[PDB]
């Protein structure tokens, strides 16, 4: 019956999550202006520190950088 | 010995990672070039090796971090032996597993003689 706390904020995204319960797994997206890094991922899962009973959200690699799209127009 | 070309060890690694995927539910949208210009091809092919680590990390599995470690070495390889005005990775269209991988082969018969 454990479940995970809100999860903490990635720089430039944000996230809807759509379980609490564990092992569910979620994505952060990156905000307007901005897009996932190449080889960086936004996945992020609720799991369990097992000698404590108490779950937590993995920390991505996602890194949310400037649209290189607009980086040439200003 | 025969000298066969690491690129054909490549494509045989992605075909591998296709099958060990299909038990799995990886669900990533990856940045793919579908289209490669050649004037473009290692500014792709460097972008297909980044997001290959994508499914790699999300994967969270022992055989198909091996198999993509060995594939990245192996192309990293055959990179050693400038374009400029080329897509940062970020511009390209994301894709699918399926489609990305497809296209991961398309470029690599690019880099076969």
């Amino acid at each position: 019956s454990i479940t995970c706390p809100p999860p903490m904020s990635v720089e430039h995204a944000d996230i809807w999550v759509k379980s609490y319960s564990l092992y569910s797994r979620e994505r952060y997206i990156c905000n307007s202006g901005f897009k996932r890094k190449a080889g960086t991922s936004s996945l992020t899962e609720c799991v369990l520190n097992k000698a404590t009973n108490v779950a937590h959200w993995t920390t991505p690699s996602l890194k949310c950088i400037r649209d290189p799209a607009l980086v040439h127009q200003r | 010995a025969m000298a066969i070309s690491n690129w054909v060890n490549v494509i045989s690694d992605l075909k591998k990672i296709e099958d060990l995927i299909q038990s799995m539910h990886i669900d990533a949208t990856l940045y793919t070039e579908s289209d490669v210009h050649p004037s473009c091809k290692v500014t792709a092919m460097k972008c297909f090796l980044l997001e290959l680590q994508v499914i790699s990390l999300e994967s969270g599995d022992a055989s198909i971090h091996d198999t993509v470690e060995n594939l990245i070495i192996l192309a990293n390889n055959s990179l050693s032996s400038t374009e400029s005005g080329c897509k940062e990775c970020e511009e390209l269209e994301e894709k699918n597993i399926k489609e990305f991988l497809q296209s991961f082969v398309h470029i690599v018969q690019m880099f076969i003689n």
